[PDB]
């Protein structure tokens, strides 16, 4: 199934994943599709954060859903 | 020859034990710690007679005790708090008009704005390691509450961080059990589905700052492919939480109760507080800037709350 990714420039990227998936599953997937470290990569369905060792099931995310990529401050 | 000393996971349940002078503390108890100071290798001297050392447990007394006082299995996190701890008991904890802060060292910034931020809002912690901790960092003695927030988030000291993240690892903590968010999501085709969380969940929002425009209602993307408006229908909670990524704002008096400023970019920043008081505060470590009006770049913004109920029919 097909979930939709809209990232901090508005870019909007698919991914194919399956509702058993992890949220660090779902990382992997766009680490390989655009080269952000899983690590910097925070997931959010509709304002809510989507947490590792969960999976899209849990969150009850459905097909053509859309999650947003935030990243992590580094604040010194 | 021996000496007497107390081993402890908790410094407050003591254990009396006589230490054989010809050997490492490391030998006699396991990892062994003194005011922060790691003495796994060293042998007893004369001026231990009567201190308190922290231990590893390696019994079912000291297991019980280290879970009933930091709520972690995690056996890596007394040697992780007490590393944090020799260089937070360097810190200064300046009191900055009743709160208190920490003077900038070692990229503690993002640590700073949490600590006011839990001196704003209504928070009950559940291990009572974090409990203590908090009032005496509140009376102006914080090294030990840092040690531990670095140690529960995972963090070390030096290392770069996030407000929003420190406080949802806290919130994890803490009693928000009762805490309750219903939302309501309206597609002008599909119709209406409601939606219940709890606890931390109910408290966190990522995307908007404003809580009046969550109330309002916010477009998101219904799956039919139209836009669907999702509104706040009830919150029962002390406080909210909204976060969205940096972005210029607007802080206006008395409309919430205090704000994270992130000022830099993805791979380096760093966080000034702003409170609403008499008038607004920015406390950036120990300095103090008041004004009437303040816009920055926002990226947290905390409202207290009790109960509210939308008039959204
Ligand atoms: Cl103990
Ligand atoms: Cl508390
Ligand atoms: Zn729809």
């Amino acid at each position: 199934m097909q979930i939709f990714v809209k990232t901090l420039t508005g870019k909007t990227i698919t991914l194919e994943v399956e509702p058993s998936d992890t949220i660090e599953n779902v990382k992997a997937k766009i680490q390989d599709k655009e080269g952000i470290p899983p690590d910097q990569q925070r997931l959010i369905f509709a304002g809510k954060q989507l947490e590792d060792g969960r999976t899209l099931s849990d969150y009850n995310i459905q097909k053509e859903s859309t999650l947003h990529l935030v990243l992590r401050l580094r604040g010194g | 020859r021996t000496i007497k000393v107390f081993t402890t996971v908790d410094n407050i349940n003591l254990h009396t034990q006589v230490v054989d002078m010809s050997m490492t503390y490391g030998q006699q108890f396991g990892p062994t710690y003194l005011d922060g100071a790691d003495v796994t290798k060293i042998k007893p001297h004369n001026s231990h007679e009567g201190k308190t050392f922290y231990v590893l447990p390696n019994d079912d007394t000291l297991r019980v005790e280290a879970f009933e006082y930091y709520h972690t299995t995690d056996p890596s996190f007394l040697g992780r708090y007490m590393s944090a701890l020799n260089h937070t008991k360097k810190w200064k904890y300046p009191q900055v008009n009743g709160l208190t802060s920490i003077k900038w060292a070692d990229n503690n910034s993002y640590l700073a704005t949490a600590l006011l931020t839990l001196q704003q809002i209504e928070l009950k912690f559940n291990p009572p390691a974090l409990q203590d901790a908090y009032y005496r960092a509140r009376a102006g003695e914080a090294a030990n509450f840092c040690a531990l927030i670095l140690a529960y988030c995972n963090k070390t000291v030096g290392e770069l961080g996030d407000v929003r993240e420190t406080m949802s690892y806290l919130f994890q903590h803490a009693n928000l059990d009762s805490c309750k968010r219903v939302l309501n999501v309206v597609c002008k085709t599909c119709g209406q589905q409601q939606t219940t969380l709890k606890g931390v969940e109910a408290v966190m929002y990522m995307g908007t700052l404003s809580y009046e425009q969550f109330k309002k209602g916010v477009q998101i993307p219904c799956t039919c492919g139209k836009q669907a408006t999702k509104y706040l229908v009830q919150q029962e909670s002390p406080f909210v939480m909204m976060s969205a990524p940096p972005a210029q704002y607007e802080l206006k008096h008395g409309t919430f109760t205090c704000a994270s400023e992130y000022t830099g970019n993805y791979q380096c920043g760093h966080y000034k507080h702003i409170t609403s008081k008499e008038t607004l505060y920015c406390i950036d470590g120990a300095l103090l800037t008041k004004s009437s009006e303040y816009k920055g770049p926002i990226t947290d913004v905390f409202y207290k709350e009790n109960s509210y109920t939308t008039t959204i029919k």
